[PDB]
C-alpha cells in the first residue's frame, strides 16, 4: 500500500507511458479489457500500487494524460491497451503546442493548470497511502518541457513530503528535432533542480547506439527504443510490488545515492541485453550481468562515466540468486576500478535483490548511478544557448508571450552554478 | 473454528450481492424514458414534429 | 516454569526468526499448525485445546517481510496479534525510524510484549535481533530498548545482532546508523552477541560445502547457536547454565560486554563420514580464526572469559582434558587477571537436523561464546568509515530533516571514541 | 402522517412538477391511471404524505396547478401522467402573462388569489396532519415571481406554524431569456426573505454545465434539467416516506442549517450521476459519493463555494450502508478543508441515512449547503438593476399598473442589507 | 420477587431496546411470539396459558421507529398499550420536546408506566435510555425524570445514555442540547452510565473484526452490558450485587455520580481460538484505554471506586489475585481517600450468543463500571463547544420561539461550571 500516481505530458510522455502500461499489464497478467486472467497468486498481492479496481473485476490504472493538442491522444486510444485508461483522466487543450516553452508555461499552461490539479487530486486522495508521483516528459519540446515544470511546482507546494520522481529525455548532441531546444532545456532546468527529488536522464542517441551495437536491430523504430526505457521504470518499482530477499524502495534510493540536495541527477542502464546470435554463446551468470551494467556502452545517457568520477552507484537484481555472489561482485568491481570512485565515501555501491524476474528472462539487472560526467551534458547545451543568445534570435517569439529577458539570464546562472558544483565535489 | 469458517461464508455471499451492482448499471443506461438515451421524442414526421412541448 | 521471550525487528530479525522457529518446532515435535502427531513451556504456551503458540513478536515498519509469514505454511501457528507491520519502512534512516515513523507504532508494540509477559510466570530474559545498518533495525531497535529498560529493569535483555562486515556492504549510510545505535545499546543492553555476514559466507563455503549460498542457509546456522544457547534451560544436562550466569561470567565491566560467536563441528555429510570427531577435536576447531563468526583474528588481541557449551555424547572427564590442553596452546592469549577464564556446560540432547538441511547428524557438538579485545579492530574500521563521510557531511541533511538534532552526531562519535580507548586500558596489564 | 401540499405556479414550475410526479409514482409503483400495481408492501406504508385515495383504489396527488394563461394547463393535460391530477384543482386565468411582476401581483393576482386560496383549503384541511407546503416557481418571470410571492404571504398569514419550503430558479449570469428580469427578481426577494422558511436556489446554467461535464448529453432538453431538479425534491422528503437508521425531516433540517432568521437560502446537489458507458470504469462506494457531493462542479447553482466559506451543510444517504462509514466521511471532509468552514460553529456537517434508495440505484445521496457565496449572485442582479434603474428605462410598464417608484428603492434596500449580512458573518 | 422497569425514549433508546429484548428472550428460552418451545419474572409478566409479556415502554415523538416493531417479528410479544408514538418529532430542539410538544403526551406516558408497576410487586429500579444530542432524548427525557422523582421518590433510577462523541457529530445544535439536559439529569438521576459511539466504533473494528459496522452491531454490545448488569438478580452465583449496592458503592458525593463502562472479553472466533482468556487476562483487558466505551483516557485523571462483575466458572481465589495484581500497576492512579477501591461480583451463568452474531463463545467474561475524574476532560470539551456558538447567539431564535426562556441558557452554563469545579476539587490532593 504505497500507491504511486502516474502523469504523462506531451508527445514523448504519452508514447513512452502507453508502452509502459503494456509492460506492466502483461507482468501482472491483466487482459487489455482490464480483467485479471493471470497465472500466479503473487500478481494480485500488490497490484494496488498502480491500479484501482472497478466493481466487476476490472482494474484501472492511476494514469493522467496531459497535452496541449488532442492529436496524440487519439493515437493512444487507437493503440491496443488504450481502452484501459479512465476516459475522464484525458485532459487536453484545443490549441497548438507551438514548440514554445514560454507559450506552454504562461498562455496555455494556466488555463489547463487548474483542471489538471483536480484530476490529480482525485487519484491522490482516493488511496489509503501515497508514496510519490511519477512524471514522464521530455525537455526539448514545449508541452512536456513547459507545462511539466509548472505542474512540478504545484505538486511540491501541495504535497511536499511525497517523492516527485521524474524521467526526462535530454536533447541530443548531433542530430535533434528542434531548433530552439537550447532555450527550452535551459529554462526547464531551473525548475527541476529546486522542485523534484529524483531525476533520471535519457538521451536518444545512446538508445540508438545500444540497438545497433548490442541488439543488432536492422530497422529500429520508436517502439523498440521506448521498450528499453519502460524496463528501467518497471525495475525501480519492482521492490514495491513483489517480495525479495533485500528490499529497496524509492525512499531508500534517494537517501543513499543523493549526498546533497541539488546533486540528484542520475544515469541508468539495463542488463542483460543479448544479441539474437550471441544467445547460444552467453551463459547467464551473476558476474555476466555485472559486466554489462558497469560497461560504458550500456549506459542510456550519452555521457561517458570514465571521463568523470562516481559518487554513488546502485544495482538492482531480479530473480532467485545467491546473496554471496551478488555482494562479492560489488566488492570486485569497486576494488578493481578504484580510480573512478571518490575517496571520502567508502562503499560507494548499493545493492538489492528482488525475487521475481521479468517474463522470459530467468535473471535480469538494473543500474542507477550518479557521477560527475553530467558536466559534459550541461556544458553542451550551455554553449549552444550562449551563441543563440549573444545575438538575439527566435527570442522574440518568447518575449511576445510574457517572458522577460532577465529570465534567460537567471536560467543560465542557475544552470552554470550546477556545473561548478559538480566540479567542486570532484576534488 | 466452525464459527470462523461460517463467518467467511457470509462475507463471500455478501460480496456476490455487492457485485450484483452490474445489474443496475444496465438500468442506468437502458433508462430511455429518463433520456440518458436521448430519445428524439414526439413523432418528428415532417407533417409535424411535436406532441408535448418540452417533450 | 522458566520462559524466554523472543522479539524480532526488521527484515533481518524476521526471516532469521522463521528459520529459528522452523528449527524449534521440528526439534520439540510439533506440527506447523500447533498440534502433535516436556519443555514446551520455555518457548510456547498452550492455547484453547491442545494447540500451542510461540512466545514471539514480529515487528517491522513495512509489510512485505511480515506478509510472507502471514501467507506461509506457519501462518496458523502464530497469533495474528504477534505479527506487527508498519506502513512505510525507515529507508535506512535512523532518524526516520527513531523519531518520525518509530513513534507512530512504538506504543502499540509495547502493549503486546507486556501482555505476553503476563503469561510468563517465570520470565528470566528476552532475546532481541537486529541488523545494525537498517533504519528499523537500529532506529526502532534503540527506542524499543530504551522503553523496555524502564518497563522491566532487573531482567536480562540479551541481544543477537549482525555487525556490518569489514568490506561487504549493502548500504552507503551504514556507518551512520551503527554508531548512533551503538550509543543507545551500550547503556541499556545487558549483553549483545556480534556476528557478521562476511564470516558466515566464508564458513558456509569453506567448512560447510556450498558453492553459492543465500540468506536462507545463514539463518539456519544462526538458529543452531541459539538452540544450543537455550538447550540448558530445556533438556537435561550434567552442567546447567541459566541466562543470568552468562551475564555475570562473560563481561568484566559494564561497557565491554560484546562477545563473539563460534561453533564446531560445521561439516558436510560427506566430510563427516571421514572422521570420528572426538571432544578434543571439536574444542581445537573452535579456536581457529577460520571458524569465528566475526571476521576479526583473535591473535591480534587477547582473551577474557570464555563460555563453552557441549551437546550430546560428551562426558565430563573428556571436557576437563580438552580445556587443559587448550590452555597449553601458546597461540591463545589470556589477560593475566583471568586465570580461571572459563565457564563450561554439558547437555545431553544432540542437535536437530532439518529437511532440506545442510549440516550433518553429528552426535557431539560444541558452541563457544568468547569475549576478546580483537573486536576493537572492528570498531576502528567502523569509526574510520564514519569520519570520512562526516568530514564533508555527506548525508546529514536527511537525518536532520527527519527530527534529529545535529548535536547527536558528535556525541555518538565521542561515546564510541571513549569505548575505543576503553579497550586499550583493558588490554593493558600490571 | 406528515402530509405536504404541492403548488405549481407558472410555466417553469408546472413542467418541473409534471416530471416530479413521474419520479414519485415510479418510486411508489402507482400506475398512471392512479391505481396501485407496485411490488413492495413498504410503498403503501406512508403514501398518505403526497397522495389522496379515491374510493376504488385510485390514488390522487395533493397538487394544485396555477397559471394566468391556459397554455401550460393544456400542455400538462396531454402529458403522460395528465389524467392523474384532480380536474377541479386546475385554476387559471384568461389573460396573457405579461411578464410583468406588478401586473401579476396586483392586476390579475388578486382575482385569482381568492379562488386559489380556497383550492388550497380543501386539501390542507382534508388530511390528518399538515407539516408544510411545497411551491415550485421561477424568480425571473411574471407569473411565478409575482403571484408566487402573493400566495406565500397569504399562506403565512393562515398557517404560521407550517414550513413554507419553496423551490426557485434564479436568472442566469451569462445568457438569460428575458430583458426585464432584474426588476422581477429584486421585487420578489423582499417577500421571500420574510415569509418563506426554506428557499432553494437553482441556476439553469449550472444545470447545462452538469449535463455536458458529467452526463455528456449533447442536447439537453428541458426534460433532463427538470428531472435533475426533481431528484432533489424526492430526496429531501424521503425521510418521511421510508424508514431509516437516522430520521431527519424538514424541521430537523431548518434548526440545524439555519443559524439566524434571515440566512436561509440554500444550494443543492445530487449524486451519483451516470457518464454514458463510463459507468463501467467506476466502482461506486460510499467514499465515491462523498467525492461527488462535495465536488464543487456538481452544485446546481452557479455560485462557487470556494470563493466563500461554509456555515452549515447537510447530506442524506439512501440505501443499506454502514453508519460508521457515513460518520467518518463527514469528519474527513471537514478536517481536510478547514479553510472553508467557520470556527465559531464546530461540526459544520450534518448527516443522515435512509434505508430504501430510489429505483435504478443501489445507493444515492443528496447534498444541501448554506454558504456566503450567495453574495456573488445577489451582486449580479443588483448591478443590472442599478444601471437600468438610473436611466429609468422600462419602469414605464410597471408604473401604469399601480406600483410606486418608492417600491424599487425599498426592494434594493432590503436586497443590499441581505448582502451585507453575509459579509459581516464572514468574520 | 425482584424486578426492573425499562423505558426507551427516542430512536437511540428504542433501537437499543430491540437488541436487548432479542437477547433477553433467547437467553431464557422464550420464542419471539411470547410462548415456550425461572428468572422469567424479573423482566416479563406471565399473562396466563403459556404466553409472556415484557416490562417495557417504547416512546418516541414520531411513529417511524416504533411502527417497525409493530410490523416486525416482535409485534406479537409487546402489549400495544406499551408502544406509544407521537405525531411530529422534536426536530433536535430541546424546547420543542420539553415545552410545546413534550407536554402533549407526558401524562399518557406516565399512566402506562405507573400501571405497569402495579403488576410489579417488588420494584427496585428503572432503566432509561437516552441520546444527549437528540431533542426527544434530552428534552422529553428531562420531563420524564422530573415527574418520576415525585411519582416514586427513593427508588433508584438508573440511566444508559449515549454521550456526544469528541469529533464524530451528527447534529450541529448538539452542544446546546447536552448542557440543558445536564441540569435536569444532575439533580434527579440516581446514577447515569456513559457510552459514546466513537469509542464503540473503534472497539467494534479492532477487537471485533468488522470492516464496516452499523448501529445494529453497537446495539448488541450495549445489551450485553445490561444483561451482565442485571444477571445478579436472575441467576445464581457467589457474590450477589443488588441495584442499591451500585448507588452507594460507586458515587462518593451527590453530583459526581456519572460512571463509565467496560466489558471483556470482546473477541472474534479466530483470536479466541489462540487466547486462553483465564481470569487474570480478562481482568488486565479491562483497564486498557482501548477497551473503554468512552473515548477518554483514564491516565489523565484518577480513579475512585470501581465495580467488577464476573460471569462464568470463575473461582474467588483467582479474583483476589487479579485485583491485587491490578493494584501493582503504577500506571493506574487511585485517589488516596478511597483505599478500599473495589467491589466484586461473581455469577455462574455464562455469556449468551445470538444467531448472526459478532462475538465469540467464551466460557467466562467480566463487566466493569468505573468512576473516574478523567471524564472532566470530556466536560471541558463540551463546555468549549457551547461557548463559541452562544457568544454570537448562534441558534437562540429557534429555542426561544418554542417557549424556552433565554434565562435558562446562562443558568445551565452556570450549573455545568459548578460540576467542572466539583470534579477537579474532588481530584485535588488529600
Ligand atoms: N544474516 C542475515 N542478514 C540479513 C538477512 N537479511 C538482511 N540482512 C542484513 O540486514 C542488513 C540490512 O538491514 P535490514 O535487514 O533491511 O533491516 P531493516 O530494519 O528491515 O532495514 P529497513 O528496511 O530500513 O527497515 C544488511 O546488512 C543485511 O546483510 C538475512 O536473511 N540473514
Ligand atoms: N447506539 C446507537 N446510537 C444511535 C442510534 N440511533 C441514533 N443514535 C445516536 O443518537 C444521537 C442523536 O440523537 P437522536 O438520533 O436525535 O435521538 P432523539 O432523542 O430521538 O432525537 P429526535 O430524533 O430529534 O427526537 C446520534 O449521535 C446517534 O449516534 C442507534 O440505533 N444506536
Ligand atoms: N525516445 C522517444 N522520443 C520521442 C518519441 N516521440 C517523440 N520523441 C522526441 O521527443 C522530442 C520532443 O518531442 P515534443 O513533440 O516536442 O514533445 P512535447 O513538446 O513535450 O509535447 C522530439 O525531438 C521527438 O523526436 C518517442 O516515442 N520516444
Ligand atoms: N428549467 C426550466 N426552465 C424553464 C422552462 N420553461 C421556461 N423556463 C425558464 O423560465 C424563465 C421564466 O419563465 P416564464 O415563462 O417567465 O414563467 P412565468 O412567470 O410563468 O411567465 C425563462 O427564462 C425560461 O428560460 C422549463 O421547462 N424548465
Ligand atoms: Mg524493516
Ligand atoms: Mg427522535
Amino acid at each position: 500500500v504505497r500507491e504511486i500516481v502516474h502523469i504523462q505530458a506531451g508527445q514523448c510522455g504519452n508514447q513512452i507511458g502507453a508502452k509502459f502500461w503494456e509492460v506492466i499489464s502483461d507482468e501482472h497478467g491483466i487482459d487489455p479489457t482490464g480483467s485479471y486472467h493471470g497465472d500466479s497468486d503473487l500478481q494480485l498481492e500488490r497490484i494496488n500500487v498502480y491500479y484501482n479496481e472497478a466493481t466487476g473485476g476490472k482494474y484501472v490504472p492511476r494514469a493522467i494524460l496531459v497535452d496541449l493538442e488532442p492529436g496524440t491522444m487519439d493515437s493512444v486510444r487507437a493503440g491496443q491497451f488504450g481502452q484501459l485508461f479512465r476516459p475522464d483522466n484525458f485532459v487536453f487543450g484545443q490549441s497548438g503546442a507551438g514548440n514554445n516553452w514560454a507559450k506552454g508555461y504562461y498562455t496555455e499552461g494556466q488555463e489547463l493548470c487548474e483542471s489538471i490539479l483536480d484530476v490529480i487530486r482525485k487519484e491522490a486522495e482516493s488511496c489509503d497511502c501515497l508514496q510519490g508521483f511519477q512524471l514522464v516528459h521530455s525537455l526539448g519540446g514545449g508541452t512536456g518541457a513547459g507545462l511539466g515544470t509548472l505542474l512540478l511546482n504545484k505538486l511540491r507546494e501541495e504535497y511536499p513530503d511525497r517523492i516527485l520522481s521524474t524521467y526526462s529525455i535530454v536533447p541530443s548532441p548531433k542530430v535533434s528535432d528542434t531548433v530552439v531546444e537550447p532555450y527550452n532545456c535551459t529554462l526547464s532546468v531551473h525548475q527541476l533542480v529546486e522542485s523534484a527529488d529524483e531525476v533520471f536522464c535519457i538521451d536518444n542517441e545512446a538508445l540508438y547506439d545500444i540497438c545497433f551495437r548490442t541488439l543488432k536491430l536492422t530497422t529500429p523504430t520508436y517502439g523498440d527504443l521506448n521498450h528499453l526505457v519502460s524496463m528501467v521504470m518497471s525495475g525501480t518499482t519492482c521492490a514495491l510490488r513483489f517480495p525479495g530477499q533485500l528490499n529497496s524502495d524509492l525512499r531508500k534510493l534517494a537517501v543513499n545515492l543523493v549526498p546533497f540536495p541539488r546533486l540528484h541527477f542520475f544515469i541508468v542502464g539495463f542488463a542483460p541485453l543479448t544479441s539474437r546470435g550471441s544467445q547460444q554463446y552467453r551463459a547467464l551468470t551473476v558476474p555476466e550481468l555485472t559486466s554489462q551494467l558497469f560497461d560504458n556502452k550500456n549506459m542510456m545517457a550519452a555521457c561517458d562515466p570514465r571521463r568523470g568520477v562516481y559518487l554513488t552507484a546502485s544495482a538492482h537484481f531480479r530473480g532467485r540468486m545467491s546473496s554471496k555472489e551478488v555482494d562479492e561482485q560489488m566488492l570486485n568491481i569497486q576494488a578493481r576500478n578504484t580510480s573512478y570512485f571518490v575517496e571520502w565515501i567508502p562503499s560507494n555501491v548499493k545493492s538489492a535483490i528482488c525475487d521475481i524476474p521479468p517474463r522470459g528472462l530467468k535473471m535480469a539487472a538494473t543500474f542507477i548511478g550518479n557521477t560527475t560526467a553530467f558536466r559534459e551534458l550541461f556544458t553542451r547545451v550551455d554553449s549552444q544557448f550562449q551563441k543563440m543568445y549573444a545575438r538575439r534570435a527566435f527570442i522574440h517569439w518568447y518575449v511576445n508571450e510574457g517572458l522577460e529577458t532577465v529570465e534567460f539570464d537567471e536560467a543560465r546562472s542557475n544552470m552554470t552554478d550546477l556545473i561548478q558544483e559538480y566540479e567542486m565535489y570532484e576534488t | 473454528l466452525r464459527l470462523a469458517a461460517e463467518k467467511r461464508a457470509r462475507e463471500e455471499e455478501d460480496r456476490r450481492l455487492d457485485l450484483e451492482l452490474n445489474q443496475y448499471e444496465i438500468n442506468s443506461t437502458i433508462d430511455r424514458l429518463n433520456q440518458s438515451q436521448a430519445n428524439d421524442e414526439a413523432a418528428a414526421a415532417n407533417g409535424g414534429s411535436f406532441v408535448e412541448g418540452k417533450r | 516454569m522458566r520462559e524466554v521471550i523472543s522479539i524480532h525487528v526488521g527484515q533481518a530479525g524476521v526471516q532469521i526468526g522463521n528459520g529459528c522457529w522452523e528449527l524449534y518446532c521440528l526439534e520439540h515435535g510439533i506440527q506447523p499448525d500447533g498440534q502433535l502427531p516436556d519443555a514446551f513451556n520455555t518457548f510456547f504456551s498452550e492455547t484453547g485445546a491442545g494447540k500451542h503458540v510461540p512466545r514471539a513478536v514480529f515487528v517491522d515498519l513495512e509489510p512485505t517481510v511480515v506478509d510472507e509469514v502471514r501467507t506461509g505454511t506457519y501462518r496458523q501457528l502464530f497469533h495474528p496479534e504477534q505479527l506487527i507491520s508498519g506502513k512505510e519502512d525507515a529507508a535506512n534512516n535512523y532518524a526516520r525510524g527513531h523519531y518520525t515513523v518509530g513513534k507512530e507504532i512504538i506504543d502499540l508494540t509495547l502493549d503486546r510484549i507486556r501482555k505476553l509477559a503476563d503469561q510468563c510466570t517465570g520470565l528470566q530474559g528476552f532475546l532481541i535481533f537486529h541488523s545494525f545498518g537498517g533504519g528499523t533495525g537500529a532506529g526502532f531497535g534503540s527506542l524499543l530498548l530504551e522503553r523496555l529498560s524502564v518497563d522491566y529493569g532487573k531482567k536480562s535483555k540479551l541481544e543477537f545482532t549482525v555487525y556490518p562486515s569489514p568490506q561487504v556492504s549493502t548500504a552507503i549510510v551504514e556507518p551512520y546508523n551503527s554508531i548512533l545505535a551503538t550509543h543507545s545499546m551500550i547503556d541499556h543492553s545487558d549483553c549483545a552477541f556480534m556476528v557478521d555476514n562476511e564470516a558466515l559466507y566464508d564458513l558456509c563455503r569453506r567448512a560447510l560445502d556450498i558453492e553459492r549460498p543465500t540468506y536462507t542457509n545463514l539463518n539456519r546456522l544462526i538458529g543452531q547457536v541459539v538452540s544450543s544457547l537455550t538447550a540448558s534451560l530445556r533438556f537435561d544436562g550434567a552442567l546447567n547454565v541459566d541466562f543470568t550466569e552468562f551475564q555475570t561470567n562473560l563481561v568484566p565491566y559494564a561497557r565491554i560486554h560484546f562477545p563473539i560467536c563460534s561453533y564446531a563441528p560445521v561439516i558436510s555429510a560427506e566430510k563427516a563420514y571421514h572422521e570420528q570427531l572426538s571432544v578434543a577435536e571439536i574444542t581445537n576447531s573452535l579456536f581457529e580464526p577460520a571458524n569465528m563468526m566475526v571476521k576479526c583474528d583473535p591473535r591480534h588481541g587477547k582473551y577474557m572469559a570464555c563460555t563453552l557449551l557441549y551437546r550430546g555424547d560428551v562426558v565430563p572427564k573428556d571436557v576437563s582434558a580438552a580445556v587443559a590442553t587448550i590452555k597449553t596452546k601458546r597461540t591463545i592469549q589470556f589477560v593475566d587477571w583471568c586465570p580461571t577464564g572459563f565457564k563450561m556446560g554439558i547437555n545431553y540432547q544432540p542437535p536437530t537436523v532439518v529437511p532440506g538441511g545442510d549440516l550433518a547428524k553429528v552426535q557431539r557438538a560444541v558452541c563457544m561464546l568468547a569475549n576478546t579485545t580483537a573486536i576493537a579492530e572492528a570498531w576502528s574500521r567502523l569509526d574510520h568509515k564514519f569520519d570520512l563521510m562526516y568530514a564533508k557531511r555527506a548525508f546529514v541533511h536527511w537525518y536532520v530533516g527527519e527530527g534529529m538534532e545535529e548535536a547527536e552526531f558528535p556525541e555518538a562519535r565521542e561515546d564510541l571514541a571513549l569505548l575505543e580507548k576503553d579497550y586499550d586500558e583493558v588490554a593493558a596489564e600490571s
